[PDB]
């Protein structure tokens, strides 16, 4: 499984942004979603799932990891978004699947807050990468979005 | 109508509305239009189209959308009853499955048959052997033939038994069953035919749509509008904004007669969420007190102002010139305590500015140390509490002098001449819920689609998470303490002796100008030392979602009793203690839209889960859906000109004019208003604005999910009365106060729906036209809003629905000059007057006629197109009519 | 037998609407020629020539048969229930078809 955007060509006026989950290990027939919790959390949410007539309940699959932006003078270093920010940032309490028996799990989600905390703007005081992480327990794997800002 | 649409395949429908005639009997059409049917080849395409048609029965549990199981049989080809809608082009079979027609066939009517498909009224159906018939009889169930070995099912099946009482024995064990159909492909006249189906199905699962589209939910209003900001990424997304419409994929088929449904919306909001709240009160016993400071009131929107409530154990307190009865007063294990509830200001008022009633404080027990509900009573017996008020002129100190215990303390007011005001910034995480009313009966039935909008005028509860913790010293007779919550508000307490007690609370209120007073949440603490054969700390607290009404600071609920127990058997000690906290405010009504601006849970940082519920029935939703915001500006179009089309009385000028926000009312011959009712949604009442079909305004009565529910009578019906004007203008009228819960297909009262205060509106919508030379306006002062009626066409390509929402309206200008200083009776014809409904004449002088315009700005409908993309310049869009100069 | 490792795919365990059909060779196991049939087994004197040797006589039907008679006629009579075989739902868990008596 691996997680991202299918633009690193990312123009850049943009409120909200979607990206692609490719993930064939955590497909379902429609409808299906994901509780998204207290780290961004993958608790899996559908009642909309039967084998032989039977409700299905929360089930803990991964979360968010964070959101970095680059820091470079010769070393590697990063910039975290905190878990109290990835309580409400990925607060969303429905993400749907959009064609069933494979991941295509799509979070639309914000500029604003982003634009407002790690300082980004329009093309200001912006040029980064830019690249928003997942994890999860589906497949035991980080992975990572893939985006480069050129700075507009 | 609505399914979204998908065709070659199948499509169900259940026969119910507003009087059902027979539900369970079950419509199966087919499209065959990608070769020509004509009525002599019509034999043959019906007869091999029933043949290739399988039939099934699915089973999975009620509410899923999760494969566990079908069947599958065939239609007859021998005996068989098939048709062919030459109209609409549709080969089409209908059946009998429900209680007690499971058995036999009916004939089916077609006419409600005619709710699902136009072309059976406009032409009757054709027959096999290229005959023409009215009719419509169905194949009989248990007769039909098999594919098998190619033999015929049973008379008795399971599926019949399961239906002949279906009313309980549908339900069965674990599981349902459904009637379904499908096709396999094959080819006559040369095509193929394979398509898709939407629920809509004899029982439908109460969920929303995430097929066949890979966005989910359809948004019928998104795609045009300038943007240059997503480039590939995007190819996933569902959205909307604001008070524009999502259309809703309400899917039910589980009642009969009309049908109410309530809303529940979950709104939540990207991005990190700090909390600013204003202190609407402190209360605390004067040991814990300070013993001088500088305050004065801060306001509250409701009409409210700040207070302290001293617990002085004091008989009289003596804070100001006032004299002062206990406010409340209680006892506890022999001492007496009382509370005596005080605003501060620049004067002392006697008489108490406001209320607080009800108020209920928790305490720990002294032997099982479990908490203990008390509300606390002036001696004068009033659960109503005084909040009085002391004071006088600033820079004066005023000792508010109560005895803790008998043993004096002090807290001393310094007047000040400008509040000191400490605002609560802090870290909790928020949700938001939501709810609406309607009662929906129309003929989309069972698939029951309609316009609903992202910011309701009627009801929200924010309620969130958050933590408190207990710190306290047990030190060996006395106890330093203190509690925080909220995630920097705390209530100190100084020593609390053996066997006894400290009290404080606080009152906390979203700082802001309409959710401050207005609304409140209550925090009060009561904390105990003493000993059993351990020493023992411990806090037990209740909390109290609030509001002021009326003054009265009336409760709504309380929530949890907490007791937090600190066991020291071992004589010192400072243990913790751990308990949630809940932010609740539960506002008023129409807040969510005020209050619901004042924080902004909407923007293009916001994500919306969507849930319904069907009331006096109920019936619930168990996928909750969703979408997200994209605000786009509006694009704008205007249909032809050419100076030739000014000159002849024919030759014209057509207008068709687009803002994707402009609707608010799907489907001709529609028409809605509101009223208000306890709906049920969940397990409880919601107090929600129903909206009702139909012209007419009502005033039901009674308590609702219930048949102690009567609907009322007319109260007004909306009247577009035809004025006497120059070439009558038809302007709207009725008692034009309920233009509030008045909208309808017209967009030029789509506004006031929300956006007004009682008939006025607070956001011009609807097109807005202006002329120059010769000024004429509308809508406006000169020209009263729904000035002309109007309707939507056949919706956009964006909706894949033909028939509903379109912000596409369609008018004829023209303009003259040799009708130029003429008069109907004296109203002078000279300026832009409008042709009745949907014409419009502009006149202007005998020389100005080239270089004559009229300026359109089609204006918004929703607030938040405004956002980010009113730095376009099209939020409000911006076309012109005009005549070009020619030699 | 001789058989090898052989698994069965993945996407059929992720989505429902996938599901396997594991097929087992064991050769010697097999126990009537009629699958949809449902039958009880008793044992009685079976005559063959100038004796009775006794063995497990079969009968169709799911009902417990009590045997009279001197086996071996058409005399003969075959008996009826003493309890009565039937595989019905035990629920709470997914609903089985499950023997009782």
């Amino acid at each position: 499984a691996n997680l991202y955007f299918p633009s690193s060509t990312t123009p850049l006026y943009q409120l909200s942004v979607p990206l692609y989950l490719s993930e064939p290990y955590y497909g379902s027939p429609l409808p299906t979603y994901i509780g998204l919790g207290t780290n961004g959390t993958s608790l899996w949410n559908s009642p909309n799932y039967v084998l032989f007539g039977v409700s299905a309940v929360q089930q803990y699959l991964g979360f968010i990891k964070s959101i970095s932006v680059t820091l470079s003078n010769g070393t590697t270093v990063v910039i975290p978004l905190t878990t109290s920010n990835m309580q409400t940032l990925f607060p969303q309490l429905v993400g749907q699947e959009l064609q069933a028996c494979n991941g295509t799990f799509q979070f639309g989600i914000s500029i604003t807050g982003l634009e407002k905390l790690l300082n980004l703007n329009v093309q200001q005081l912006n040029n980064s990468i830019l690249s928003v992480t997942y994890h999860d327990y589906v497949t035991g794997e980080t992975l990572t979005a893939t985006t480069k800002l050129v700075a507009l | 109508l609505t399914p979204p649409v998908s065709a070659g395949g199948i499509q169900a429908y259940l026969l119910t509305g507003s009087g059902a005639p027979a539900s369970g009997l079950v419509l199966f059409v087919v499209n065959v239009s990608n070769i020509q049917v004509s009525s002599s080849n019509v034999t043959n395409v019906i007869s091999t189209v029933v043949s290739n048609i399988q039939i099934n029965a699915k089973t999975e549990n009620a509410q899923t959308g999760a494969t566990t199981g079908s069947v599958t049989v065939r239609f007859p080809t021998s005996g068989y009853n098939a048709y062919y809608d030459s109209v609409d082009k549709v080969v089409f079979v209908v059946v009998s499955f429900l209680y007690p027609y499971t058995t036999t066939s009916v004939n089916i009517p077609l006419s409600y048959l005619s709710k699902y498909l136009p072309g059976l009224l406009t032409a009757q159906p054709y027959d096999e052997t290229g005959a023409q018939v009215t009719s419509v009889s169905s194949t009989p169930f248990g007769s039909l033939i098999d594919t098998s070995t190619g033999q015929q099912i049973l008379g008795t099946n399971p599926v019949l038994t399961s239906y002949n009482s279906y009313t309980t024995q549908a339900n069965t064990n674990m599981q349902e069953g459904v009637v379904s159909g499908t096709l396999t492909s094959f080819t006559l006249g040369g095509q193929s035919f394979s398509g898709s189906t939407v629920p809509v199905i004899l029982y439908a699962p109460f969920i929303f749509s995430n097929s066949p589209y890979q966005a989910g939910l359809y948004n019928p209003m998104q795609v045009n509008g300038n943007l240059g900001s997503l480039s590939s990424e995007a190819y996933y997304h569902p959205v909307i904004w604001g008070r524009a419409l999502i259309n809703t994929t309400l899917i039910d088929t589980y009642a009969s007669g009309s049908v109410p449904f309530t809303f529940q919306l979950n709104y939540s909001v990207p991005g990190p969420l700090t909390i600013n709240m204003a202190q609407l009160a402190w209360i605390a016993s004067i040991n814990n007190l300070p013993t001088s400071f500088t305050y004065l009131s801060y306001k509250f929107s409701n009409g409210y102002e700040s207070f302290l409530g001293i617990i002085s154990n004091s008989t009289q307190l003596t804070a100001g010139a006032l004299t002062i009865n206990p406010s409340g007063n209680f006892t506890i294990n022999g001492k007496k305590f009382y509370v005596y509830l005080l605003v501060v200001g620049s004067t002392n008022s006697t008489t108490p500015v406001e209320y607080v009633t009800k108020l209920v404080v928790e305490y720990p027990s002294s032997t099982n140390f479990l908490p203990q509900g008390v509300t606390v009573t002036t001696s004068s017996n009033k659960y109503t509490l005084p909040v009085y008020e002391i004071g006088g002129p600033a820079g004066t100190t005023i000792t508010l002098t109560g005895n803790w215990y008998s043993t004096p303390y002090t807290v001393q007011i310094t007047v000040g001449s400008t509040p000191t005001l400490t605002n609560y910034v802090s870290q909790i995480l928020l949700k938001a819920v939501a709810y609406e009313g309607i009662n929906v009966s129309t003929t989309q039935s069972p698939y029951y689609s309609t316009a609903i909008l992202s910011t309701p005028p009627s009801e929200i509860s924010i309620t969130g998470s958050s933590t408190i913790t207990a710190q306290g010293k047990l030190t060996a007779t006395s106890a330093s303490a203190t509690v925080n919550l909220l995630t920097n508000a705390t209530l100190t307490y100084e020593n609390i002796p053996l066997t006894q007690y400290s009290f404080n609370g606080i009152i906390v209120t979203p700082g802001y100008a309409a959710i401050n007073g207005t609304t409140a949440m209550a925090y009060v603490i009561g904390a105990l030392y003493n000993k059993t054969s351990d020493y023992v700390l411990s806090f037990a607290g209740s909390q109290e979602p609030m509001q002021v009404m009326n003054n009265n600071l009336t409760e709504v609920t309380t929530l949890a009793p907490f007791g937090l127990t600190l066991l020291a058997p071992s004589v010192p000690a400072t243990e913790t203690g751990t308990s949630p906290l809940q932010l609740e405010f539960f506002t008023v009504p129409s807040t969510s839209y005020i209050a619901l601006v004042d924080f902004g849970l909407w923007g293009n940082l916001t994500s919306v889960t969507v849930s319904a519920y069907d009331t006096v029935n109920n019936k619930l939703s168990v996928n909750l859906g969703y979408f997200y915001g994209i605000v786009i500006p509006p694009s704008i179009s205007t249909a032809p000109y050419n100076y030739q089309n000014f000159i002849c009385p024919n030759n014209y000028v057509t207008v068709t004019i687009y803002d994707p926000d402009a609707v608010l009312d799907p489907y001709p011959s529609g028409s809605f208003t509101t009223s208000s009712l306890p709906l049920k949604y969940g397990n409880m009442n919601i107090t929600g604005a129903v909206i009702f079909p139909g012209s007419s305004v009502y005033n039901p009565s009674g308590v609702f999910g219930y048949s102690n529910f009567n609907k009322g009578a007319a109260v007004t019906t909306f009247t577009y009365t035809a004025q006497s004007g120059p070439f009558s203008p038809v302007a709207l009228t009725g008692n034009t106060n309920y233009l509030s819960q008045y909208a309808d297909n017209n967009p030029t009262d789509n506004y006031y729906f929300i956006q007004t205060v009682n008939g006025m509106p607070v956001l011009m919508g609807g097109l807005s036209i202006v002329a120059s030379p010769v000024s004429a306006s509308l809508p406006s002062s000169t020209s009263s809003p729904g000035f002309m009626y109007l309707l939507p066409s056949a919706a956009q390509v964006p909706s894949p629905l033909p028939g509903m929402a379109t912000p596409n309206y369609n008018l004829n200008i023209y303009i003259t000059y040799k009708i130029d200083g003429a008069t109907v009776g004296n109203n002078m014809i000279n300026g832009l007057y409008v042709a009745s409904q949907n014409t419009l004449i502009y006149v202007v002088p005998n020389g100005s006629f080239v270089g004559s315009n009229i300026k359109l700005t089609y204006t918004t409908t929703d607030y938040a197109v405004l956002h980010y993309f009113y730095s376009t310049g099209q939020y409000k869009v911006f076309k012109t009519v005009s005549v070009p100069n020619v030699t």
